[PDB]
């Protein structure tokens, strides 16, 4: 009927994620800024997480 | 570093490790290994082959788009060697055929490519020279294959003076002619050996192990002009070693003394096969012949590889041998053989 | 020489009788093989140039891999794979075999059944004509009929 | 409060009775894996790689939590033993192709910009 | 109008070409490099100039539909010729 | 409206029940199904002599993707990005700059074969007939690599391919 | 009913050009038909039709024994068809080229090539694009 | 207003709005909420205690013949304390009609399996627990369906990227394919196709 | 204990990628267990990462027999969150070129299952007429089957000139071909020892598992959704519904048979009363601007830049909408946010319900009764795994 589980949240376990993206990875939740070539203000509504840039390299063919 | 020579990426499929490795006898058994494991790490290999394009088919998904490139060489032409090594900072010689043929005798194959091969990469300005002898090689061997090592190591030190140069010893794995070729000799159903294998020490060393201790060499800055001895880390007696090859394939055991003139005649009759013969005299002379002990010598665990041992990694190999009834018997059930270390 | 004429006409003998008759493997994944089936349909009629399907892989020449590769699905492609007989050969069809195609970047797609499988021919598409499959399955025919065994052997 | 209800166990001594008996099921079921895949590991590391998968997530509190990880223990455990996996699906526990990374400082500096 | 670098290889349109000790041109060898001879620079520069009688004149490529889209060009600039900007085509007024 | 397929009763006479012994007995059916194969086997068969012979196709055909020019030898694409952002494969990267003569050209086009559909979507977004797919559909290669086109094996394509190219679009251009 | 056939087949076997010429037919396209000849290709490909035939085997080609470089007598392929002759063929057309040519441009190819794959002449895939971050060149004068 | 704007059908409005009503009185347990939507198509918001006893009305009732489950699937919006939304369509042939019915979970409250009550949710609810990890309280056989064997995740999450965290390719050392971390050639290009302007008015909600 | 077999992936009869793992205990089935997914390639993420002209070409491919359904039922979906009408036109070319689907999904149908009992004579005797068709498709889009014809403001491109009589004499002659499939097929009787009383489901059955279309009709259920829920012109065309009276496959090979005959029918409808006007709805916000018209006008350009970047927006809502394809009820269920893109997009494929159901049809038969039982669901895995 009711447990009463007095824990913190946490389903790290469960949704398969591996450790080296959980613990290391850096999220940043913000609301985007108005891109300034335009005047609508449509783009600033809703608030936004995205994570932190990783490298990116050229690949050999076709570069 | 040459920029579009700088490592990137998690060393993974599609990254970029920097290398461009010319690997000479990449179709055989360690050629495969070594450029697997080559391709791991997102390394540019060539692959000069001689054979059939088709032999070559299984070395094709070892790379990501564009990270193996196959060209045709002549081993007796230098001007394929220069063409195929023209661009790569390693080149790796994996060269060598086990048995004479009547095109390529164990000079050819031990002495003159490898020297034509360290020369042109010297003049080519390749960085780093791999090469591949035997722990047995002696010039008083009673072996041409090791006296032709032994030779021809000596050509690529004077022509390639910082070559690092590796010693194996009897390499064991899935597509080795050293389990298999004990394992073969139960369709006769006697197992000949000289002086019963009671006075024959051998020590084996994994596949894997030694193309680890390739890719180790070449990204280790120290190990340029030094000589390094690939063994495994026990010594077997040859009898108690077929007997535990014998043991993991659940055949039954029937060694028999033959003495070494028989031994030797028998080892001429199947050298005639115009095919590849299925063991020649050197054969004989190599299998009955103690592995050498070079301690002065750095091993794979100075390359940062821990020996795997034969009992870890026989039963891969010797499973197929076995018949329907034992197909299915586990690993740790054959009481592995007596080891005579030190 | 003489062994090299014997080599010569022995080695061309054995690419035609290769050649002449190829027996592709019942296997298709996804929608390019309906258009294999219209190879076999009478309009185009493999048939007639020798190739007939059959569904062991102990009696199949070549693989057609006409469909998606999904991870699911990839050992199974592997195990009937290395099943086949040799000489074998692989032809990938259509985007989603060479490429993974629409779905290159779906987390349960395989990109390309070259990771998975050597592949001889690549036929582009999605899917594929008939006659473009035809048209590989020709050039397929042409490269076994350059492939060179025996007088490599004999130069050993 | 908090208006939960639970999947199976209502506490937590409940969750590690049924922890034990999937315990127990994988213990049991390890050597015929062995045997039925015919794998080339021995009996002891697959149940060593047993503990160390269940103790990979043994620092989970919730009762809820320890249910669901119990649920697809079975699943997988279910699996195995019909077959339905695959040498390569079982092997895949053992991460065999893949290069150790190193977990220094050092190291990570010198191979790239990755923490 | 293709060149040729110091090792002997073509120069592409975009003017890409592999340096000296690039290890990447070990892709050409025992085969060829794939390069389009029609510079589209050189083939709109011999086109001649059109002499029209407008300060204002319209250019949509040749052909109506099959052309780019339709689009107006000032010629009240002396020292210059009005130039499309999708078919390169150039434009002056009468002088001299 | 409805009807029904298999909601008949036999008549139960005398000779309809001795013609059915006589069909059960004499394999009457199986004699006629034997009979329409036969028939079959006496007509001309509908196989096609390839190569010698093709397939019909229309001028909406897409095949081999290609690169088109304007009549002065000026390339008609002007980096304007469309096609790379409507195709539903990704299959298309472009990168542009300003040319030497000041122009608004790519300097990167490349399309990858096997990630690309054959959807046509790109000669749809383009708004100067600079990307079109030909007609050209026996373009089968022994390597993956061969399959990942840059922007001058898509100029080979076009300049082999213009003098049918352009008809079939002077043939389809009044149905867009 | 039936003499006509045999001399329908004779006659066939006549417009060959003898037995030699049927035979050559015979072994190289597998089909002994004669057709009206429509025209000829500049690499030698002979392209005729038969209006009798049904759609799909009212047009062929007899291709030609030796193009660019490469003998051809035994393995032809569909792609040796120039462009014009391939828009007639696949019957996108009811034309061909020797009545409605094609339009004359100058950077058109003026030989065509069949499929290079697995020759020297093979496309190769690269980065057409110039290099991104350029390096640090340091003095070669000592700093002391 | 004629030729390309859809035409209105006000009868049918009518009818799921009084059979909307209708069921609301009936059972004022579990219904939460009923809408018609524009195109005239009637939804159910119930508590998510109700699934049982609603369906089982809805599928036995005189006046409510729905004997065709339709579909079955689940919605992930991040956003909500809870997180998934779970959707019945069913069809009504005695009436020829169509209701939805909608309820709520989270990453951890099971959800009583319908499968008593429609046979054709058996494989359905499986689904639904191989993409969104949605647990189904009393399935008789619930398992993966879509997702490979041993693959670890939930790929119709919201979270969960689109490559996923594994790829496979056959490896000749072991000699069988091997799964390993993803390494894409070419990353997948993400595009911002939002315009900064508002497109319907009629949508706009309040700006607190 | 039972002999455990794996039915599949690689078999003949396992109809592309299924694994199935029956339990036999000498050729009696006693348990069926079908394992789908080896061709599941995420096609709902990826879409929910495309817009909407984007993804239409992901329907065809869900479905890879009867291409042009699929894309007409995602085209009304669209069109109904954008409460938007395609032309007349466009209506009675999406209904002709459905009923040619028809034809396509059942020949095909038809004679794999007969392939699979072992009868391989009438497969390559229709293929040839699906070659045909598959003409006349190209010659629409230009593809051979993955058209992606039919968009969702009405279709591509207008009819070539020459298409309506070519496609009026292919229909006067397919009826000879459907004859001369009975002739070999409906009173051998090898095919009814083979297919009569063979995977028997009653009525309440079929409708409580899900079933629907000729899993429906062969029962004796009178329903069809061009029937009773019409959506493009079907309240305009004339047809009757073929009702069975067994439950088994040889009521439902005769259905499909019947359902040729009909769709032969409505194409005949549909040929004589196609009306003139446009081709897409002469809406530039929703549809793109002609090509003519986008190189000399302003609004135009600046439509079909937006257009083919961004895409058209669709207001915010949820829909289910189904239409009869000819593997049965094919279903989307469509979420849009207010963006460019979709925000969820499941897919309900009739193949779902029909294999799922397998287990309960095959209760006591033979292996090949079970192969048959395969045969007669018409089920194709990419619309199953999707
Ligand atoms: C992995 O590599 C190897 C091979 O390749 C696969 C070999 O064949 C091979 C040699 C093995 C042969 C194939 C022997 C098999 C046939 C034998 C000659 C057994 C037959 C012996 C007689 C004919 C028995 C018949 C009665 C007699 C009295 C006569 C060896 C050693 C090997 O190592
Ligand atoms: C819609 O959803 C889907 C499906 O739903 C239906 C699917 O199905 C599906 C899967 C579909 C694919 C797998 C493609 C499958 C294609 C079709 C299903 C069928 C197409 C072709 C069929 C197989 C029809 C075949 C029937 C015909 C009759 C073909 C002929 C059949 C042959 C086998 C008969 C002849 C056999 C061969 C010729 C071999 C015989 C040759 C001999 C053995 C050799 C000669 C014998 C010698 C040994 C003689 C030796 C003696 C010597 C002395 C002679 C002289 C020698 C000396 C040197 C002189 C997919 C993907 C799918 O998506
Ligand atoms: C046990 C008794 C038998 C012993 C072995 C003999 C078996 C019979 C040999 C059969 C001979 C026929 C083979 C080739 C037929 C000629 C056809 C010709 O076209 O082939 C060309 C070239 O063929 C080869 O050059 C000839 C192969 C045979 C070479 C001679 C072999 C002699 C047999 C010797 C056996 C024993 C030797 C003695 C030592 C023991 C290439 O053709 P291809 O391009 O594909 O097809 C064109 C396709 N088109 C029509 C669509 C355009
Ligand atoms: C006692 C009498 C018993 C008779 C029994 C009844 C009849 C049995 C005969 C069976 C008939 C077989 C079919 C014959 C069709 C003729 C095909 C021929 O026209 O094609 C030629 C095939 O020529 C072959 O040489 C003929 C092979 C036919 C005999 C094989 C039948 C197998 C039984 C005996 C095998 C011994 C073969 C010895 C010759 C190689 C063309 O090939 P080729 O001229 O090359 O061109 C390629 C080489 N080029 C490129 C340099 C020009
Ligand atoms: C009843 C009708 C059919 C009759 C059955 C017998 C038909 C006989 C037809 C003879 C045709 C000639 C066969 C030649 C092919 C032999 C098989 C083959 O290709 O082997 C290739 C092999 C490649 O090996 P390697 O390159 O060294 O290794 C690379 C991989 N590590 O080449 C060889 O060694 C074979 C050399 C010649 C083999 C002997 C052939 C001589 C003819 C004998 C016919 C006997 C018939 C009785
Ligand atoms: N295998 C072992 O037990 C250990 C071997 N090592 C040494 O390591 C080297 C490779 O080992 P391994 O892989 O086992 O031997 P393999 O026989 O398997 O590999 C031989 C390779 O060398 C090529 N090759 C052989 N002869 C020539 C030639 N005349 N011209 C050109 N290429 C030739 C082969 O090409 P192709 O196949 O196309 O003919 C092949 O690619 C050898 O030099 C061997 O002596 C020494 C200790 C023992
Ligand atoms: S390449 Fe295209 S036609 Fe072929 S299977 Fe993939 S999606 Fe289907
Ligand atoms: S045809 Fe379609 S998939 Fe191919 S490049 Fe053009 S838009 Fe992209
Ligand atoms: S090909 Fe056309 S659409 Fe693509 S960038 Fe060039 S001009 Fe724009
Ligand atoms: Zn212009």
């Amino acid at each position: 009927q009711l447990i009463a589980v007095d824990e913190k949240l946490d389903i790290t376990t469960l949704t398969g994620v591996p450790e080296e993206h959980i613990k290391t990875r850096k999220v940043r939740i913000f609301v985007p800024a108005r891109n300034n070539m335009q005047s609508g203000v449509n783009n600033t509504k809703k608030w936004k997480m995205e994570f932190d840039t990783r490298e990116r390299w050229e690949n050999p063919l076709m570069g | 570093l040459h920029h579009a020579l700088i490592p990137h990426g998690k060393g993974g499929r599609s990254s970029v490790s920097g290398i461009v490795a010319t690997v000479f006898g990449a179709t055989g058994f360690l050629g495969r290994y070594v450029v697997n494991h080559l391709g791991r790490m997102g390394s540019q290999v060539i692959v000069p082959y001689r054979c059939e394009p088709y032999d070559t088919m299984h070395l094709r998904p070892m790379g990501d788009l564009g990270q193996i490139i196959f060209m045709e060489w002549n081993g007796k032409d230098k001007d394929s060697i220069r063409k195929v090594v023209e661009h790569s900072n390693v080149v790796i010689n994996l060269v060598g055929r086990e048995w004479e043929t009547k095109n390529f005798d164990f000079e050819d194959v031990f002495v003159k490519i490898p020297h034509a091969i360290a020369q042109v990469s010297k003049e080519a300005g390749v960085e780093k020279l791999i090469h591949i002898s035997h722990l047995n090689a002696d010039i008083k061997s009673p072996s041409r294959y090791l006296r032709s090592k032994a030779v021809g190591e000596k050509e690529v030190r004077a022509a390639f003076p910082e070559a690092t140069i590796i010693k194996p010893s009897d390499i064991f794995g899935r597509e080795d002619r050293f389990l298999n070729y004990f394992a073969s000799m139960r369709w006769f159903g006697g197992v000949p050996l000289i002086s019963l294998g009671k006075e024959t020490v051998k020590q084996p060393v994994y596949i894997v192990d030694v193309s680890k201790g390739i890719i180790n060499a070449i990204k280790d800055p120290d190990a340029k002009g030094k000589t390094f001895a690939f063994v495994g880390p026990n010594r077997y007696l040859l009898f108690d070693l077929v007997q535990y090859i014998f043991a993991v394939a659940y055949r039954p055991f029937l060694p028999y003394p033959l003495p070494h003139f028989a031994y030797r005649w028998v080892g001429r009759l199947f050298e005639v096969s115009p095919f590849e013969p299925w063991t020649t005299r050197d054969k004989v002379e190599r299998v009955h012949m103690s592995d050498m002990t070079l301690p002065h010598l750095p091993g794979l665990e100075d390359l940062g590889i821990q020996a795997t041992p034969l009992e870890l990694k026989a039963i891969e190999v010797l499973r197929r041998h076995r018949t329907y009834r034992w197909l299915t018997s586990e690993m740790e059930d054959v009481k592995p053989a007596k080891t005579v270390n030190i | 020489s003489r062994g090299e004429y014997v080599v010569a006409k022995l080695d061309d003998l054995v690419n035609w009788a290769r050649r002449s008759s190829l027996w592709p493997m019942t296997f298709g994944l996804a929608c390019c093989a309906v258009e294999m089936m219209h190879m076999a349909a009478p309009r185009y009629d493999m048939d007639r140039f020798g190739v007939v399907f059959r569904a062991s892989p102990r009696q199949s020449d070549v693989m057609i891999v006409a469909g998606t590769l999904t991870n699911k699905m990839a050992p199974a492609l592997r195990k009937v794979y290395d099943q086949m007989p040799e000489p074998r050969y692989v032809v990938s069809m259509g985007s989603c075999a060479n490429g993974g195609g629409y779905y290159h970047y779906s987390y349960s797609v395989v990109r390309g059944c070259d990771r998975i499988v050597p592949v001889d021919i690549y036929v582009p598409g999605c899917p594929p004509t008939a006659e473009a499959l035809l048209y590989g399955i020709l050039q397929l025919q042409r490269k076994i009929k350059r492939e060179k065994r025996l007088r490599i052997w004999y130069r050993r | 409060g908090t208006s939960v209800k639970p999947i199976f166990s209502r506490d937590m001594n409940e969750a590690k009775r049924r922890v034990r008996e999937l315990y127990r099921a994988w213990y049991r079921e390890v050597p015929n894996t062995v045997h039925l895949f015919q794998l080339d590991i021995s009996v002891k590391q697959g149940r060593d790689k047993v503990r160390e998968m269940f103790m990979k997530n043994a620092h989970v509190t919730d009762p809820r939590v320890v249910d669901l990880l119990v649920i697809k223990g079975k699943m997988e455990l279910e699996e195995t033993i019909n077959v339905w996996k695959q040498r390569t699906h079982i092997m895949r526990f053992f991460h065999e192709t893949e290069a150790p990374r190193p977990t220094d400082f050092l190291s990570k500096f010198y191979v790239g910009h990755d923490p | 109008g293709v060149r040729t670098s110091p090792t002997g290889e073509k120069v592409t349109h975009t003017g890409q070409a592999y340096d000296d000790g690039d290890y990447r041109r070990v892709r050409f060898s025992d085969r060829q490099k794939e390069v389009n001879e029609n510079f589209a620079i050189d083939l709109i520069a011999e086109q001649p100039v059109s002499e029209v009688g407008s300060r204002v004149i319209s250019c949509d490529g040749g052909g109506g539909a099959l052309g780019h889209p339709r689009v107006y060009i000032n010629l009240d600039k002396e020292t210059k010729t009005g130039t499309c900007g999708y078919c390169g085509l150039q434009f002056r007024q009468p002088h001299h | 409206t409805y009807k029904f397929v298999n909601m008949r009763e036999p008549s139960m006479d005398m000779k309809s029940v001795t013609d059915r012994a006589a069909q059960t007995l004499l394999w009457t059916e199986l004699v006629r199904g034997l009979g329409m194969t036969l028939s079959y086997l006496f007509r001309e068969p509908a196989t096609i002599n390839y190569p010698f012979e093709k397939g019909p196709l229309s001028p909406r055909f897409r095949g081999e993707h290609a690169l088109r020019r304007y009549p002065s030898g000026e390339e008609r694409c002007i980096a304007c990005k469309l096609c790379e952002a409507v195709c539903p494969a990704q299959a298309i990267t472009i990168e542009a700059e300003p040319r030497a003569d000041g122009s608004r050209r790519t300097t990167r086009y490349d399309i990858d074969m096997t990630k690309c559909i054959y959807c046509g979507f790109c000669q749809e977004a383009c708004p100067v007939d600079a990307i079109v797919e030909g007609p050209n559909f026996e373009f089968s290669t022994e390597t993956h690599e061969e399959l990942l086109y840059n922007k001058e094996k898509l100029l080979n394509n076009g300049d082999k391919w213009e003098a049918e190219i352009a008809a079939n679009i002077q043939a389809d251009y009044l149905y867009r | 009913e039936l003499v006509q056939v045999l001399r329908r087949g004779l006659q066939q076997v006549s417009g060959h050009g003898g037995l030699r010429g049927y035979l050559r037919v015979l072994f190289r396209a597998n089909d002994v038909r004669v057709g009206t000849l429509v025209g000829e290709d500049k690499y030698g490909n002979k392209y005729y039709e038969d209006n009798k035939q049904f759609f799909g085997r009212h047009r062929w080609v007899i291709y030609t024994t030796e193009m660019n470089g490469r003998d051809t007598f035994w393995d032809v392929d569909g792609s040796m068809v120039p462009p014009e002759w391939h828009r007639w063929l696949h019957c996108m057309t009811d034309d061909p080229p020797t009545t409605k040519p094609p339009t004359a441009r100058k950077y058109i190819w003026t030989n065509h090539k069949f499929n290079v794959s697995g020759t020297p002449q093979q496309y190769v895939p690269y980065s057409t694009t110039r290099k991104k971050i350029q390096e640090w060149v340091p003095p070669s004068t000592p700093y002391k | 207003t004629r030729p390309t704007i859809r035409p209105r059908n006000d009868v049918v409005h009518k009818q799921l709005s009084a059979f909307g009503q209708y069921v609301a009185e009936i059972l004022p347990k579990y219904v939460q909420q009923v809408q018609v939507s524009c195109f005239n198509e009637l939804e159910i918001f119930i508590h998510p205690d109700g699934v049982i006893p609603v369906l089982t009305f809805l599928r036995d009732h005189t006046n409510a013949q729905f004997k065709s489950l339709a579909d079955l699937t689940a919605v992930d919006v991040p956003t909500r304390q809870n997180r998934f939304e779970i959707v019945y369509n069913l069809l009504s042939l005695r009436f020829n009609s169509r209701i939805r019915v909608k309820t709520y979970t989270d990453e951890l409250t099971p959800i009583e399996s319908s499968v008593t009550v429609y046979k054709a949710a058996n494989w359905y609810e499986r689904e639904i627990w191989d993409m969104f990890g949605v647990f189904f309280a009393n399935h008789p056989d619930l398992r993966r369906i879509l997702t490979d064997y041993g693959f670890e995740g939930h790929p119709f999450r919201k979270d969960f990227p689109l490559s996923g965290y594994v790829e496979l390719r056959y490896d000749d050392e072991v000699k069988r394919v091997v799964a390993e971390p993803v390494e894409l050639a070419q990353e997948f290009r993400k595009f911002d196709l939002n315009s900064p302007w508002e497109a319907f008015p009629a949508y706009r909600q309040p700006p607190e | 204990s039972n002999l455990t077999l794996n039915f599949g992936p690689q078999h003949p009869a396992a109809h592309g990628v299924l694994r199935l793992v029956m339990e036999l205990s000498g050729e009696m089935v006693r348990k069926c267990d079908p394992h789908i997914g080896l061709l599941h390639r995420g096609t709902e993420k990826l879409i929910e990462y495309k817009t909407y002209l984007q993804a239409l070409p992901y329907f065809d491919r869900l479905d890879y027999v009867s291409m042009m359904c699929n894309e007409q039922a995602y085209s009304l979906a669209v069109e109904k969150l954008l409460n938007i009408q395609p032309p007349p036109r466009a209506q009675w070319i999406r209904v002709l070129f459905g009923e040619i689907t028809r034809l396509l999904n059942h020949i095909m149908a038809v004679t794999t299952h007969a392939l699979d009992i072992g009868a391989m004579t009438p497969f390559f005797w229709m293929f040839e007429e699906r070659e045909k068709m598959f003409e006349f498709y190209e010659r629409v889009s230009g593809a051979r089957m993955h058209a992606a014809y039919i968009r969702p403001g009405g279709v591509h491109q207008d009819l070539p000139l020459g298409l309506l009589d070519d496609i009026y004499e292919f229909s006067k002659n397919f009826s000879f071909r459907i004859d001369e499939l009975e002739e070999m097929l409906t009173n051998n009787r090898i095919w009814r020892n083979r297919t009569v009383d063979i995977g028997v489901v009653t009525a309440e059955d079929a409708l409580n598992y899900g079933f629907s279309g000729v899993m429906l009709r062969g029962s004796g259920i009178q329903w069809d959704l061009r029937k009773t829920q019409p959506y493009d012109v079907y309240d305009q065309v004339e047809f009757d519904v073929p009702i069975g009276s067994r439950g088994d496959c040889y009521d439902r090979y005769l259905c499909r048979v019947e359902e040729m005959r009909q769709s032969l029918r409505i194409i005949s409808q549909c040929l004589n009363k196609m009306p003139p006007g446009e081709i897409k709805v002469d809406d530039a916000k929703v549809s793109p601007p002609k090509r003519a018209e986008m190189k000399t006008s302003m609004e135009s350009l600046i439509h079909h830049f937006k257009l083919y970047t961004e895409g058209y927006q669709v207001p915010p809502g949820a829909t289910y909408t189904a239409i009869e394809a000819p593997k049965g009820e094919f279903g989307v269920y469509l979420v849009s946010d207010g963006s460019s893109r979709p925000y969820r997009c499941k897919i309900k494929a009739p193949g779902f319900a029909h294999l799922a159901g397998l287990d309960k049809m095959s209760k006591g038969h033979m292996l090949a009764d079970v192969v048959a039982i395969i045969g007669t669901q018409d089920i194709v895995f990419g619309e199953v795994d999707r």
